[PDB]
């Protein structure tokens, strides 16, 4: 009436919960790159010679 | 690839559990000579104690004891859950039951 060893298991199942990968879009930056410093339009000379 | 239809007949009240044993010092080549006795805590009113169980295995030379509580209770019994699947090869149906894992260890007292 006691507990005895039974037949060895024939296989093992290991369960884990996993989600999946999306598409590669690689959206690097809101406003991207190093935007260049640049000329103010027209500007004009702010200096003249004497005479 | 070979697959089986999964069914959790499981435990009617969840009170029912199977019993898995693991020996800390390896395998028993032919344990057919081992007698296992499962002990349960008499206190059924304390939810903490009502699930405490001791599994004892007796051989001619040594005794093994496993418990599901205290230091001997190990992390795998909770972080993970163990089940036993009984596969009917003919029907392809796998019946799945809750299992309790006991880590067995040798008995000596001063």
């Amino acid at each position: 009436g006691g507990l005895t060893c039974a037949s060895a298991p024939q296989g093992t199942l290991r369960i884990l919960e996993g989600p999946q990968q999306s598409l590669s879009g690689s959206p690097l930056q809101p406003i991207p790159a190093s935007p260049p410093p640049q000329i103010p339009p027209g500007l004009r000379p702010r200096f003249c010679a004497f005479g | 690839l070979p697959s089986a239809r999964w069914q959790y007949c499981g435990a009617p009240d969840g009170s029912q559990r199977a019993v898995l044993v693991q020996f800390s010092n390896g395998k028993l080549q032919s344990p057919g000579n081992m007698r296992f006795t499962l002990y349960e805590n008499k206190d059924s009113t304390n939810p903490r104690k009502r699930n405490q169980r001791i599994l004892a295995a007796e051989t001619d030379r040594l005794s093994y004891v496993g418990n599901n509580f205290g230091t001997g209770a190990l992390k795998c019994n909770t972080l993970c859950r163990h089940f036993v699947g009984i596969l009917n090869k003919t029907s392809g149906q796998m019946e799945v039951y809750d299992a309790e894992l006991f880590n067995m260890q040798p008995l000596f007292s001063d």
